[PDB]
RNA sequence: UAUACAAUUAUCAUAUUAAAUUGUUAAGUGUUGAUUUAACCAAUAAAAAUAUAAAUAAUUUUUAUUUGUUUUUAAACACCAUUAGGUA
RNA sequence: UAAAUUAUGGUCAAUUGUUAGUAUUCAUAUUAAUUUUUUUAAAUGUUUUAUCAUUUUAUAAAGGUUUAUUUUUGAAAGAUUUUUUGUAUAAAAUUUUAGGAAUAGUUAAUAAUAAUUUAUAAUUUUGAUUAGAUUGUUUUGUUAAUGCUAUUAGAUGGGUGUGGAAAAAUAAAAAAAA
């Protein structure tokens, strides 16, 4: 009575069950709308793809743009620390902790006997790529997930110098990946998405912590903005925790 | 139209941006004093004409004689050259610039604007009067005339004059305007137009030529 | 006392002035009938730094010096003797460019003369008319593009929010010159013509107008009517910068197109891309969709902790489904617009809705 | 009569009159213009 | 001046231009110049209209010149097909060619000036042979 | 035949349409001016005529005064037939208005006309 | 001009056809064309303070 | 202006007639509107228009029980509260304060 | 020119049937007669419009009514860009080309 | 009852590219009385002078702004009433 | 900025009032109509069937609607031993009154939510909603002609919701299972 008799959003047909059976033979019943929420409203982001073969093997190095000190971004993340904590304490082990943050350019394999020729060679075609860019301001604002709502990080916006990024990155892509064959978790004739990690679940801690990171967490701070950053630092990273309370630093590159 | 203010009539002939010459605001006529020379005093000013008479002449080409050393010498001052010639010239009319109609019309009295009369104060020449000479003498003058090299003003002037526009507006009998013509009732006229090689004759051009000759000496009028 | 009151005696030509008798003098639109009763604080400003003195910026010795360093050189050398040859004439390139003395005198032409004459070229000395071409001249020399720049939109812009500032301020002193009010108005608009030019040309200098001398008043729309038709926005499509944009600075323009085969939108390849479009959101849109997101978890919690409670809500539902109007769904009753495209039953039959048409169509 | 009609000096041209009827509502139906949404003739 | 009046076009102002010089038996006239409107010229040159005209590539203007003949002029009357720029009125082949035809007899009196698809100014003689429409511009005779 | 047909090969007239984004106060909602054509042949001549509609923007890209592309589709909610097809000018000068936390576009002055007189001082 | 319609008169015929002339419509510019004189004076005692969220 | 400048078409003349009017014209015009007039006068017409109502709708306070001049027909209806103000405002226009403009007065007014 | 071309209840006056199905397919309309609500008054429309003057597929070039100026081609050029005028050199509104249509190769 | 304005010049009420606005000057007492008016009546009589240049042309002011009604007579003329006053 | 010819081609545009100084489409004309005349309609009982039942047989009652009316094959056609499919309900244009003001079970998001979900909502002076008149986008008359001037009729909510589709309560002129 206080809107369409048939209100629009209840209608419809499920093409995936056979023909025939929902007139006579049974009807199925569903609550529809949480397949058709949109990548918007859930806030999953589609990223490059592994082959499966490149799926199997972890992970072992990855570019990164070092955020400087004094970020309006690393501040805003401790309030949202702050804020997320004070809500739901069972966060805590979740949430990277703010001396981490940095921004993630790709992700690749490097195996461990050919490992200096590789990081000698990556260092140098770095450096060539990056050789004619000046700093990069990128602006930050906006939650999204990688991996099924395990990983909740900061979208970096199309707004900006952000253009640049993508050229850069893709040559990168198109040197690491195409010339000398590394393994870099998608193709190299794709573009990643860079992303600022904030919450992550682990495979450990997925017993204790649960399969998804609950969106009622980071709901509201779903669209809010962490601000603008100027960079002029890239760095090629091996992934060891207690060397110098940073992530172990490979290779360098200014931009200047 | 016998409204008043109406008066001036339909013209098209002026070069105002009307065709109604009564809309138009930038020129108000002056009914009692004006139109000696012109006929009426609706029409354009001699100078302003955009539309000219058979027998009548038509706007002096100014200057702003040492170019008519090939010419005839006794030929005098060419009557169509002129040293000071206005297309932009404010004529006085009273209704625009001496205006009585805010108050009685007592002899003193109307508003007036100066900037249209040139002074004939001496207090210009006096005030401005300095050692350094004037600017012809400085020439600090850029461009010069507008057109580049004219024949008539800069350069020098060679071969004849036509003084009646014939030459000037003809249409080209070939398909590189090498040849040109004016065709009256009867009369046919063919002109080469060839001023850059001094009317030399190219083999296409004289065997052009031979074609538009004969083709206008057997047609039927001429 | 309560609403004014028109008196009309019918054989006089207009009423009797109203009783509580409006405000004794007429109050100062600008052209979209908005109220100025006074200069705001920064045009106040603006005309207070006009009247006591306006200066050449070093900026412009400094470029002069940077550009033509022999010339300079030769000023140089020379500072303090009277100079029979112009050196400096490249710094003042036009005659307006020298404000700095009356008639357009560079100041590095007084060096050999007396100290009255200094005094009398002064700014101090100078008309009010004057004045105001010296404030025009600085400020369109700081927004040119080059040195006889004037027809470009920056320019322009500017020229004109100092014109309507001092046309305002005038006003304000002397009431009624109705002539000027109308001047006023003109100035207004074609300001506002030069300023919508200037956001699509560059809009950080637009910006910084804005800023400078206190026009966001003609910036404004006029009225809600003809900005509902979009006539608003119309305005940079007639002037011919509607695609000026030029997006790769700004926006990388993969996102923003849609797929003509496969007929999805440009927010489905931003998906698909990885990329997030999105306009820095308000408070509104930031609760609202904040409120939605959980929509989910906190049904889940719902029926797993309190089962009976669900229940009865559904027993409702499902039999309110056999109750109500429309039992299926039919043409008719799968009508999205119920009301519009039955209006013949809508005086009669169908009480339920009093009008035929609550949405665009 | 300033209250009435205006009336033109000489008459019209004929062959302009028919030179100025060419897209009008005849010449469309025979084009095919308008879409026919109904019966029509039997 | 205001939104009631019609909206001129060079054409319409250049028959205007040359009928009022036609009457007061003017030599010369200075007339807009425009794409179709110095078409115009040259194809009342051929028909022998106008005992002249041309172009100095001046921007705004070109000349013509007037004939007259026994007295009174060789234009008799000179309209333009339009008067408006909003009004754009287009010459099917059949029209053009039902002008040509007076009760059985070929009549090439009256010429009618027209634009073509291809930016060509024709008459509608020309039209006629090759089976064009085109958009009308002026009448003159 | 307009600039709307000119430019798009169209299934269906008013498949196509392009406008000028006018407000957003709904979500995921953005309100489109566009002109159509219609013809007087009495007069031989055309008029513009415009029209408000209701376009799908998911994920909120239009900010009021953006140059968007319109196209039909699935019905969507009671109003709704049009989605965001694509942003042909985007308003750079309104988004970073908006980024600012301003409004993206200042509110007109005066809504719509009365037959009264409002008599408000001060 | 069949009588009927409009007035009693010829002349009303064309004065509302005047309100479809193609030329004489309703635009961003020419604005309530039928009750211009309603409107008029409607604001001049209503005194409203322009927006400015910028400096 | 309110009030009508004329009554009735008064520049009939023919075409390019270059007067406005002419004088047998205008006398004819000149009669039906002394008569109108008069006619205002000596029934002391009175009408107003309020602010936040209709405009084009005038109160005819010509009509107002207290202030009608016929002592028969039935005059009219206006809000209690208005017709007070109404009334008050006619009487406080009569005279003239000194300070204030001074306005035409009449019998008639009254 | 007359009144019996008036009369479109010829088939010499008429555009022909067959256009309808150029356009939405052969044997298209055997489907919609056999619609539910037809002929009262309404009937699935027709579409028959002589196919040199179809808005879909036809442009400027061979369509007369796409080249009218000043409501089509005006604002189409004042959108793109191009210098236009009244009377112009090209046939469709437009003096010259635009900048972007100067600098690249389409 | 249906059955073809003008568009080159048309006088009553739908304006629109415009340079204005602001100026502290003058005038007044000797003496015994028919001035003004076609004619009446009241009853000191003298007076208020100065500004050009400059403002750029067009494209979204039409709910905005604008077309001889105006504080102060303790200052007159003038006008209205008639010696009482009104108005200026 | 040059003419053109291998010559009438590509198939018909053609206006008829005897007025009364002059200005302005206005009495008396022709054509088309109403005035005007029983040579084209028609009467009731639909029909099978397995028996108190069940199969076949889907748009002429009225009301007055101008951002308005939109749809499938599962019936029949239909072919064949049994399962078989997908496409549909949505829109865009065109919309009347001499003197013109506000409208409202109400927009958009969520969802098989909410007689109190969330929000800075929606329609309107580019003329709305009520209210008058009116049956909407191949049909006529006049005319040399852009015009002017006609075109009927037929879809009027729900309430055990049958049926493929509500079009379901006299008023055919549709052969309805030998
Ligand atoms: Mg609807
Ligand atoms: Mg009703
Ligand atoms: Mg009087
Ligand atoms: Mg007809
Ligand atoms: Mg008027
Ligand atoms: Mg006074
Ligand atoms: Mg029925
Ligand atoms: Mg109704
Ligand atoms: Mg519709
Ligand atoms: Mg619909
Ligand atoms: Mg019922």
């Amino acid at each position: 009575e206080r809107g369409l008799y048939f209100p629009i959003n209840h209608r419809i047909v499920d093409h995936r069950i056979a023909p025939g059976v929902t007139v006579e033979e049974t009807d199925v019943q569903s609550r529809y709308r949480r397949e058709l929420r949109t990548n918007f409203a859930t806030g999953e982001t589609r990223q490059t793809i592994a082959p499966p073969w490149s799926a199997r093997e972890r992970p072992t190095h990855f570019f990164s743009l070092r955020l400087p000190s004094r970020n309006s971004v690393t501040l805003r993340v401790k309030e949202m620390h702050n804020h997320l904590l004070f809500s739901h304490q069972q966060c805590a082990p979740m949430l990277v902790s703010p001396t981490k943050l940095h921004i993630t350019l790709g992700v690749m394999t490097i195996p461990e006997n050919s490992r200096e020729e590789l990081v000698k060679n990556i260092q140098q075609s770095m450096s060539e790529t990056f050789a004619c860019v000046q700093p990069l301001q990128l602006r930050f604002r906006g939650l999204g997930t990688f991996d099924f709502g395990r990983v909740l990080f900061i979208r970096v916006v199309p707004e900006a110098d952000f253009g640049r990024l993508e050229r850069a990155v893709c040559d990168i892509r198109r040197r690491v990946g195409g010339v000398l064959g590394v393994d870099l978790k998608g193709n190299p004739h794709d573009s990643y998405v860079p992303h600022v990690t904030v919450a992550k679940i682990r495979p450990n801690q997925r017993q204790q912590l649960g399969d998804t990171i609950p969106q009622s967490l980071w709901a509201d701070y779903q669209h809010h903005d962490f601000g603008d950053v100027t960079l002029s630092t890239v760095d090629l990273c091996r992934m060891k925790g207690s060397p110098d309370g940073y992530y172990h630093t490979e290779g360098a590159v200014h931009l200047s | 139209a016998n409204h008043p203010n109406r008066q001036s009539g339909i013209q098209f002939l002026t070069h105002y941006n009307t065709h109604q010459r009564f809309r138009v605001n930038k020129d108000y006529i002056d009914y009692m004093h004006w139109g000696k020379e012109q006929g009426q005093a609706r029409l354009p000013h001699r100078h302003q004409r955009v539309a000219f008479d058979f027998n009548d002449q038509l706007h002096p080409t100014r200057i702003g004689y040492a170019w008519f050393a090939s010419q005839d010498p006794t030929f005098g001052h060419h009557p169509d050259l002129s040293s000071s010639f206005d297309p932009n010239y404010r004529v006085f009319s009273h209704p625009e610039h001496w205006n009585k109609m805010f108050t009685k019309r007592r002899p003193g009295e109307g508003d007036i604007d100066l900037s249209v009369l040139p002074s004939r104060s001496l207090l210009g020449p006096l005030m401005a009067h300095s050692d350094t000479k004037g600017i012809p003498y400085f020439k600090v003058d850029n461009r010069g005339h507008s057109n580049g090299r004219v024949p008539g003003v800069n350069a020098p002037f060679f071969g004849e004059f036509d003084q009646k526009m014939m030459q000037a507006m003809s249409r080209p009998l070939n398909a590189n305007r090498t040849i040109t013509g004016n065709d009256g009732r009867f009369s046919k006229t063919i002109m080469i137009n060839e001023p850059q090689c001094n009317q030399a004759l190219s083999a296409k051009t004289a065997s052009e030529l031979s074609k538009e000759i004969d083709k206008a000496t057997n047609a039927v009028y001429s | 006392e309560h609403p004014a009151i028109w008196l009309w005696y019918p054989w006089r030509m207009n009423p009797e002035p109203p009783t509580p008798h409006m405000p004794q003098r007429r109050a100062l639109k600008n052209v979209h009938g908005a109220v100025f009763n006074d200069l705001t604080p920064v045009q106040k400003k603006r005309q207070e730094q006009m009247l006591y003195g306006v200066n050449i910026p070093e900026t412009r010795q400094m470029k002069f010096e940077e550009q033509h360093p022999l010339l300079a050189g030769a000023l140089r050398k020379l500072e303090g003797q009277p100079k029979g040859f112009p050196f400096w004439y490249r710094k003042y390139p036009t005659r307006r460019h020298a404000y700095e003395y009356r008639f357009s005198i560079p100041v590095e032409m007084l060096d050999g003369y007396n100290d009255d004459v200094k005094k009398a070229l002064s700014k101090g000395m100078m008309s009010i008319q004057e004045k105001q071409f010296a404030q025009e001249a600085m400020y369109m020399e700081r927004y040119a593009e080059h040195d006889f720049d004037t027809t470009s939109p920056a320019v322009l812009a500017v020229k004109r929010a100092l014109k309507c500032r001092v046309l305002r301020n005038h006003l304000l002193t002397n009431p009624h010159n109705n002539i000027i009010k109308t001047v006023l108005a003109n100035t207004e608009r074609k300001l506002n013509h030069a300023l919508r030019r200037l956001r699509k040309v560059d809009f950080k200098k637009y910006w910084e107008i804005i800023r400078d001398h206190d026009v966001q008043d003609i910036l404004q729309p006029p009225n809600l009517v003809t900005y509902r038709q979009g006539s608003y926005w119309k305005y940079d499509w007639n002037a011919g910068l509607a695609i000026s944009t030029n997006l790769a600075d700004v926006m990388d323009p993969r996102g923003l197109n849609g797929c003509v085969e496969t007929g999805r939108s440009r927010s489905e390849v931003a998906r698909d891309l990885g990329l997030s479009y999105t306009r820095p959101l308000h408070e509104n849109e930031k609760k609202q969709l904040s409120h939605q997101a959980v929509y989910y978890e906190r049904l889940a919690k719902f029926k797993m902790e309190q089962p009976e409670a669900a229940r009865a809500m559904e027993r409702e539902r499902f039999v309110r489904k056999f109750s109500g109007m429309f039992v299926k769904m039919d043409i008719r009753s799968g009508a999205p617009d119920f009301p519009s495209t039955y209006r013949r039953l809508l005086g009669t039959k169908v009480v339920r809705w009093a009008s035929k048409r609550h949405g665009p169509n | 009569h300033r209250s009435g009609k205006a009336r033109a000096f000489v008459f019209r041209d004929p062959s302009l009159r028919m030179m100025r009827a060419g897209s009008g509502y005849q010449q469309l139906r025979r084009m095919g213009m308008p879409m026919q949404v109904g019966m029509g003739w039997r | 001046r205001r939104r009631e009046e019609n909206l001129y076009t060079p054409i319409y102002d250049f028959c205007h231009r040359i009928r009022e010089a036609t009457e007061q038996r003017k030599r010369f006239v200075v007339v807009p110049s425009t794409i179709e409107t110095r078409g115009c010229a040259r194809v009342m040159h051929d028909h022998g209209l106008v005992a002249g005209f041309r172009d100095f590539h001046n921007d705004r203007a070109f000349a013509v010149e007037l004939k007259y003949f026994q007295g009174d002029s060789t234009i008799n009357v000179i309209e333009p097909c339009s008067y408006d720029g909003r009004t754009e009125f287009e010459w099917s082949p059949k029209m053009m060619r039902r002008l040509l035809n007076t009760h059985g007899i070929h009549n090439r009196l009256v010429v009618y000036i027209c634009r073509t698809a291809d930016n060509r100014i024709i008459d509608h003689i020309h039209a006629v042979k090759e089976n064009i429409g085109g958009r009308g511009l002026m009448m003159v005779h | 035949y307009d600039l709307t047909s000119l430019i798009f090969n169209q299934p269906r007239q008013g498949s196509d349409k392009i406008g000028y984004v006018v407000g957003t106060s709904m979500l995921k909602t953005a309100v489109v001016a566009t002109n159509h054509m219609v013809y007087y042949p009495k007069f031989n001549q055309r008029v513009s005529r415009t029209k408000r509609f209701f376009a799908h923007d998911e994920d909120l890209a239009c900010v009021e005064g953006d140059l968007v592309h319109i196209k039909q589709c699935r019905k969507i909610s009671k109003y709704k037939h049009y989605y965001v097809f694509s942003i042909l000018e985007p308003n750079v000068e309104g988004r970073e208005r908006l980024k600012l936390g301003l409004k993206a576009v200042p509110p007109p002055l005066f809504g719509y006309p009365v037959s009264r007189r409002i008599v408000k001082l001060n | 001009i069949a009588h009927w319609y409009c007035g009693h008169k010829f002349r009303h015929r064309f004065m509302r056809d005047k309100r479809f002339h193609p030329s004489l419509q309703a635009s961003h510019d020419a604005r309530n064309r039928f009750s211009k004189r309603r409107h008029f004076k409607t604001n001049r005692w209503n005194y409203q303070q322009a927006y400015r969220d910028m400096p | 202006r309110w009030a009508a400048k004329f009554y009735g078409q008064v520049t009939f003349g023919p075409r390019n007639y270059p007067y406005p009017s002419s004088r047998w014209l205008a006398r004819r015009f000149q009669m039906k509107k002394h008569r109108i007039i008069k006619r205002f006068r000596f029934r002391r017409y009175k009408l107003a228009a309020v602010a936040n109502l209709p405009f084009a709708k005038m109160i005819r306070v010509g009509m107002l029980p207290e202030l009608k001049s016929s002592k028969t027909k039935r005059g009219d209806v206006v809000d209690p509260t208005l017709s007070g103000q109404l009334v008050s405002a006619v009487k406080n226009t009569g005279e003239k304060r000194k300070g204030q403009r001074t306005r035409p007065k009449s019998k008639y007014q009254v | 020119s007359f009144k019996y071309a008036t009369k479109l209840q010829h088939d010499e006056m008429r555009q022909p049937y067959y256009i309808h199905e150029k356009r939405y397919g052969i044997f298209s309309n055997e489907r919609n007669i056999a619609k539910a609500r037809r002929g009262l008054p309404f009937i699935t429309p027709l579409y028959t419009k002589h196919m040199n003057l179809w808005d879909t597929d036809t442009d400027a070039s061979n369509n007369r009514f796409f080249r009218g100026y000043y409501y089509g081609q005006r604002e189409l050029h004042q959108l793109l860009g191009r210098p236009h005028s009244l009377e112009a050199t090209n046939a469709d509104g437009s003096n010259d080309l635009s900048t972007y249509e100067a600098n690249t190769s389409q």
